[PDB]
């Protein structure tokens, strides 16, 4: 049983787990209501996947997820839409005010006396699971909410559970667009949390997925539903490994194991190789070298960062649908000669692959075409030191004459709290550029003793 | 009108009965003008560096080697402060703190008299200076206020009436002011340091999980000095009105540390507010102490955010125009409370914030070999050069 | 559950709250006499921001409205919404304050403001969660300036961390309809420089200009003025009572908009504004949408922003649109008008987005500017301010009302400071030493 508990934090957070959900629910025929009807035509089976879902006597499907804001308009938009009956009653929204752009109030002032019930219930639902694999925590940078109770929780998960697993999705400020004139302070004062507690964390920015969407969907006034569900599709191509069967599986343990080389350098970016419209889904083969070329286009990466400028470290291919493995490993070699992807001299593998074979599905509504072959890249490099470079910038832009300081010392921080977290901005970045250095020629200086 | 420039020190003190009594480890490191601190739960990283006008060792206080005595502080801050308020312009002294730290000692000192702290010191030099200089023409006044301010709202601290706020107006000549604030005048510094008793008995203290008595509003004792002169008339003039400020400050905290609602999260919101406030004010007449004095231009007057908060507002006059301030900020030598010290430096670096650089300290192994190959070399480089090798 | 008080102060402030009264009224579905009859089932679900229930299914507004003069409150009970106000929220007295900002703060206002603040905490008591208050006056004016700084001052002392809104009606140089704006202004505005969060900047000069030049309206009169203003404020606290994709509250608002404590006076403005026939010829796009926000005679506050620098900006759009057409727009309009931004901050252009737009339109939005240009408003009272004051030309009817010469200079002091403070972020460099 390789259970997986799901923590939606923020609006963000919120719309991606209804994405994440409704594809969930097609993947297993769930209906809206929670009963699966395939299982009564059949007449019995594991359809009732535990990763996501537990059932209960009468048929019902609960799925395992915890939901948190502290807007009750993001989630009662829930409590009364298409999926009202398929979750637990519990949603654990403070019917209060809302961090408003501030981590200092999301995470000192008023997220308190709404933790300790998402503790509980996060404790009822570990208590249910055997065997559980680890948790999948989505927000976003840049608001109050998903970055102070972020914070916060992350700090209680990793004082009580400790050594179970914990990815992270978080949607990273972008270059240029932005929503908001406080963002940095708060992207920059939750690295002491990303870094400290989690094991692995995927960025994605909505500028890539926009261009994305404008130049291969042909949708030229897309909208946040186009957003999450890419990133939908992303977290299921992650988790298919331990659902279905396939010739290799790839479970959440090998991918911290060949992933991340050190603790400090957990932050790979993420992409998805046939995004295509059903137009131009044909004229076009999409076989494996095509869609593993494409991954490593820098005009498809989901974060404004050019993997050109920088060295790849590790990476995974996760293969869904009609792949068979001679086709990977003429891929990979043919990739391996490319002058243009470079690899650090010290990890001479560089490559993790693996294979399902339940291939995408398609969601009624949908802009993504049907396909019998797909892979999911995630792909730890140095390119991303620039995304923090730039957002390093805007920071000290801001805090040279204390500008909007005077709300966040309002709440319970003091300044300090403003350097450190810029401090150990500089130390990771620092430590990036260590990294990615070739080694030093022939690095026992030089040898050759008598002989 | 001339230039505020701010001198910054920092004292350590020694270990209390408690911190003596446990096996706790000291902390700070300080050399020259430099002031480095390490964490004790990773010692592997690295220290951090901070450098200040003046760095105090005062952890051993018999010692005579590199001792940071009372009255060398004294020669350093109060001396040339109570000579330049003489001269006839204002002065102010900022206390800052976290208690633990043991802000009140230098800010006060003991009643031993062998230790005494900058205040004491400066009303005993105060009077004496002005009883060795009542000659026929020239007659002195000396008075004092005090009061404080909690959550943005003033206070008075020697009137018994029922703790009201007063009201806070703007003279168009004498800038700021408090209505109705009690003005006593004062004789000998026993009755200074009396009203000073009488007043800190009626501060706003409350319990921290830090420490059981800790001050929740900021609070001055102010002290005016009139000087009038009688020359070859029969007019008497005053001469020149200056003010010696000494400001205490309610130190910075975090929620974590005090984890309490209700009444302490808005006592540290505001005290933090006003902190950060005050070190944005002191910080830019700082710079604009430093840049005129070396350029010598007048870039119009800028713009010094004074009314952002009234603990600037009130100190108006002391911070700004022709003046001289000196805040003295005091540590904890415990390990334990490491968040606090780090935290002091982190408000003791601002204004005149200069670079620090890193201190770095040899190995005397690597220094002996490297020494004894240059000096291989150069022995072979002279004995092979007389062709003799 | 955010709920926000309503308070109204004089002859202006009553009137705008009973047109706002009337527009929120037909937004909600709320029949005159208190009942209910919309269609949308989204309605209700948060029309408790503004509105009390009653025993038979009916809805009773938080409005709180008070006056000097008891005239204004006959015309609005005599009126199409009367019956919708509690009949104990009508607090009054008589002899009116006469445009004279003493008897407003000091002689007459201090005996009413018990009564007042009495029915302000009663209202505040009965709130599930109170999120901030709301005020419509004008500072040129008698009751209301006075009033409504003197029920502030008691409210923040009462509510320290609650948000206090003020929708304030300022003088202007052309149209002035009283020899004594230039001390009620200043008075008022020493005031609400200190005791407020956020003031939107208003006043007739700015909305006659939009009446004659975008609506191309022969005779406007002041329902349509208070139509306008009625439809910014509507449009500010949108996202609390509708669902949206990228929600804003009032505070989001506060925290965006205000960089430090004493500079939160903001420009309103609202789009589109069409004449009626000229409404098939343009279409409704964001990019119009956009392109009309940003233009200089659409401001509310006749201060033109090409004479300063936008310190920050918010947009709240209303409607089903694509959230990828809001921020390419956002991005173009900050990055083609350079010169005209703070360089300082990297971004400064909030923007949020609401579903549902409003009755009779596929799409709206609300701007609020915060810019330096404000300045130049507050120079202009000073500039009268002073030219009465040097030679005291009416000064007598205010110390015989117990005030004091002392406090004419601190508040001319108090805007004098505020106006140098906008002005230090106005010049596009500061390089030379
Ligand atoms: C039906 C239609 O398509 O015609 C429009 C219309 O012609 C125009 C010109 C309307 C019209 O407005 C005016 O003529 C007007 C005159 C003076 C002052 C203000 C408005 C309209 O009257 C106004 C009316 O607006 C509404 O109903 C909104 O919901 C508005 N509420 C009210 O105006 C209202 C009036 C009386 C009682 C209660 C509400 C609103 C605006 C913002 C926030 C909430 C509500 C609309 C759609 C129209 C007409 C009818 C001609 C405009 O209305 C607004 C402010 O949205 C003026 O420019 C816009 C753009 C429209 O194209
Ligand atoms: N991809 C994507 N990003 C979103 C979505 N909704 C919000 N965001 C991002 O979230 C940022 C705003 O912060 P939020 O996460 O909404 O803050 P919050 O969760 O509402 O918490 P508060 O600030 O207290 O209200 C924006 O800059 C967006 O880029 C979404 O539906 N899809
Ligand atoms: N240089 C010093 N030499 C000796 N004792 C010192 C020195 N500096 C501080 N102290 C100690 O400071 C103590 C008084 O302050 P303490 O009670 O620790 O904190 P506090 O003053 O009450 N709170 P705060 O004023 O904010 O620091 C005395 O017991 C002294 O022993
Ligand atoms: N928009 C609008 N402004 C008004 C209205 N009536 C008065 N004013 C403005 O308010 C000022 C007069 O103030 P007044 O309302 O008499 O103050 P009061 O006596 O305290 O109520 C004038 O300068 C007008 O510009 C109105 O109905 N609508
Ligand atoms: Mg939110």
């Amino acid at each position: 049983m390789r259970e997986c508990i799901s923590i939606h934090v923020g609006q963000a957070g919120v719309q991606i787990g209804n994405a994440c959900w409704e594809l969930y629910c097609l993947e297993h025929g769930i209906q809206p209501d929670g009963q699966m009807p395939s299982d009564k035509t059949i007449g019995g089976g594991d359809d009732s996947f535990n990763t996501f879902f537990s059932e209960t006597g009468a048929g019902k499907h609960v799925p395992r997820a915890v939901f948190v804001d502290l807007e009750p308009t993001v989630i009662d938009e829930v409590r009364t839409g298409t999926y009202r009956q398929l979750f637990h009653p519990e949603q654990l929204i403070t019917g209060k005010e809302d961090a408003a752009n501030n981590y200092a109030r999301g995470h000192y002032t008023i997220g308190k006396e709404i933790i300790d019930l998402v503790l509980d219930r996060i404790r009822k639902l570990a208590d249910q699971c055997t065997g559980l694999q680890g948790f999948l925590v989505f927000h976003s940078f840049g608001g109050g909410t998903g970055s102070g109770f972020t914070s916060l929780l992350m700090e209680r998960l990793s004082v009580d559970y400790g050594k179970k697993s914990k990815l992270e999705f978080s949607i990273y400020p972008a270059p240029q667009v932005s929503t908001a004139v406080v963002e940095p302070y708060n992207s920059i004062l939750t690295t002491h949390t990303t870094l400290e507690h989690s094991d692995c964390a995927f960025m994605v920015d909505n500028e890539a997925i926009y261009d994305i969407c404008r130049r291969n969907l042909d949708i030229e006034r897309p909208t946040y539903t186009n957003l999450n569900r890419l990133i939908s599709q992303i977290v299921s191509s992650i988790t298919a490994s331990l659902r279905f069967d396939g010739a290799l599986n790839v479970d959440l343990t090998e991918f911290q194991t060949n992933l991340v080389p050190y603790p400090r350098i957990h932050f790979p970016l993420a992409t998805y190789a046939p995004v295509i419209s059903a137009e131009k889904a044909y004229h076009e083969q999409l076989s494996v070298a095509e869609i593993t070329n494409a991954c490593f286009e820098p005009a498809n990466q989901m974060v404004k960062c050019d993997p050109r400028h920088g060295k790849y470290m590790a990476c995974c291919l996760l293969y869904r649908g009609d792949v068979v493995p001679k086709d990977v490993n003429a891929a990979i070699a043919t990739i391996k000669t490319k002058r243009s992807i470079q690899f650090v001299d010290w990890c001479p593998t560089g490559f993790k692959v693996g294979i399902n074979y339940q291939p995408p599905t398609v969601v009624p509504g949908g802009d993504l075409a049907k396909v019998q072959r797909a892979v999911c890249m995630l792909s730890n490099t140095t390119a991303i030191a620039e995304a923090w470079a730039r957002l390093d910038h805007k920071f000290d832009l801001m805090y040279a004459k204390r500008a909007f300081v005077h709300w966040y010392v309002g709440e319970g921080m003091e300044e300090g709290e403003f350097s450190e977290a810029r401090e150990d901005m500089a130390a990771l970045e620092k430590d990036y550029e260590e990294v990615g250095v070739d080694s030093v020629e022939g690095e026992g200086e030089e040898e050759g003793e008598e002989y | 009108m001339a230039g505020a420039s701010v001198k910054v020190a920092v004292r350590v003190r020694p270990f209390n009965s408690r911190e003596m009594s446990r096996d706790s480890k000291c902390i700070i490191q300080m050399s020259g003008s430099t002031t480095t601190i390490v964490n004790p739960k990773q010692p592997k990283e690295t220290p951090k560096s901070f450098s200040f006008d003046y760095s105090y060792w005062s952890h051993t206080s018999p010692e005579d080697i590199n001792y940071a005595s009372q009255k060398q502080v004294y020669r350093d801050i109060g001396e040339e402060m109570l000579q330049h308020a003489f001269e006839g312009y204002n002065v102010c002294i900022f206390a800052y703190g976290q208690t633990g730290a043991g802000k009140s000692y230098t800010m006060m000192g003991k009643q031993e008299k062998d230790q005494q702290g900058i205040i004491p010191q400066l009303c005993e030099d105060l009077f004496s200076r002005i009883n060795d200089t009542t000659n026929d023409n020239m007659s002195y006044s000396v008075e004092v206020s005090y009061m404080e301010i909690y959550c943005e709202r003033v206070r008075d601290l020697l009137n018994p009436k029922n703790k009201g706020n007063l009201r806070v107006r703007e003279h168009p000549l004498l800038g700021p002011y408090v209505e109705d604030l009690s003005k006593l005048a004062v004789t000998s510094y026993n009755d200074i340091q009396d009203l000073m008793d009488s007043g800190n008995k009626a501060r706003t203290v409350a319990a921290t999980n830090m420490n059981e008595t800790s001050s929740r509003s900021h609070a001055v004792f102010n002290i005016i000095f009139t000087q009038k002169r009688h020359d070859a008339e029969t007019n008497i003039t005053t001469e020149k009105v200056s003010k010696i400020s000494l400001v205490d400050l309610a130190g910075s905290e975090r929620a974590d540390s005090t984890g309490a609602k209700g009444t302490r999260l808005k006592e540290g919101a505001n005290i933090n507010k006003s902190l950060t406030t005050l070190g944005k004010v002191i910080s830019a007449l700082a710079e604009m102490d430093s840049g005129p004095n070396k350029n010598k231009k007048k870039k119009k007057t800028d713009f010094i955010p004074y009314r952002d908060s009234v603990l600037t507002w009130l100190l108006r006059e002391n911070l700004g125009g022709n003046s001289r301030t000196a805040m003295v900020a005091a540590l904890s030598p415990a390990d334990i409370n490491y968040d606090e010290t780090l935290s002091t430096l982190r408000y003791a670096d601002r204004a005149k914030q200069i670079r620090c650089n890193a201190v770095i300290n040899e190995d005397p192994n690597n220094k002996l070999i490297r020494e004894l190959k240059d000096e291989v070399t150069r022995l072979r480089d002279l004995l092979y050069a007389q062709g003799l090798g | 559950m955010r709920e926000i008080v309503h308070i109204q102060a004089g002859q202006c402030g009553n009137q705008i709250g009973a047109k706002f009264w009337e527009v929120i009224s037909d937004e909600h579905g709320i029949d005159p006499t208190g009942s209910y009859h919309g269609d949308s089932d989204l309605q209700l679900e948060r029309i408790n921001v503004y509105y009390n229930e009653a025993t038979g299914n009916k809805y009773v507004p938080r409005a709180i409205l008070v006056d000097l003069e008891p005239g204004t409150m006959d015309s609005v009970r005599s009126g199409p919404f009367g019956q919708i106000f509690r009949p104990d929220n009508f607090v009054f007295g008589q002899s009116g304050a006469g445009n004279n900002w003493a008897k407003g703060h000091y002689t007459e206002g201090a005996e009413l403001v018990d009564s007042v603040l009495d029915v302000v905490r009663k209202e505040s008591e009965s709130c599930d969660c109170l999120q901030g208050f709301q005020l419509t006056h004008s500072l040129g004016g008698g009751t209301g300036s006075g009033m409504g700084t003197l029920l502030i001052s008691k409210i923040r002392e009462e509510y320290p961390d609650r948000i206090m809104n003020t929708f304030s009606v300022m003088p202007s140089p052309k149209v002035s309809d009283t020899v004594v704006e230039p001390y009620n202004a200043t008075l008022s505005v020493h005031q609400l420089v200190e005791n407020t969060d956020e003031t939107y900047c208003i006043d007739n000069e700015a909305l006659y200009d939009i009446c004659f030049r975008t609506l191309k309206l022969t005779t406007p009169t002041y329902g349509d003025l208070n139509h306008l203003v009625s439809a910014t404020m509507s449009g500010v606290t949108t996202c609390l009572r509708f669902p949206g994709q990228l929600n804003a509250d009032l505070r989001k608002l506060a925290v965006n908009m205000v960089p430090f404590p004493r500079l939160h006076f903001f420009m309103p403005g609202f789009a589109p504004l069409t004449s009626r026939g000229s409404q098939q010829y343009r279409a409704l796009t964001v990019p119009e949408l956009t392109q009309q926000m940003f233009d200089s005679k659409n401001m509310m506050a006749a201060c033109d922003p090409r004479h300063g620098r936008y310190l920050t900006v918010a947009a709240i759009f209303r409607g089903r649109m694509s959230m990828k057409e809001v921020d390419e727009q956002m991005l173009n309009v900050q990055n083609k008008n350079s010169s005209y931004f703070v360089e300082w901050i990297p971004n400064n252009v909030k923007t949020a987005v609401c579903d549902i737009p409003p009755r009779g339109l596929k799409m709206s939005a609300t701007f609020i500017g915060n810019s330096t240009a404000i300045q130049e408003l507050f120079k202009r009272i000073s500039e009268q301010f002073t030219a009465m004051f040097r030679r005291k030309a009416f000064l007598h009817w205010y110390t015989g009302e117990g005030m004091d010469e002392m406090e004419f200079t601190e508040a001319e002091s108090n805007m004098n400071d505020l106006v140098s403070e906008y002005q230090q972020y106005q010049d596009a460099t500061a390089d030379e030493q």
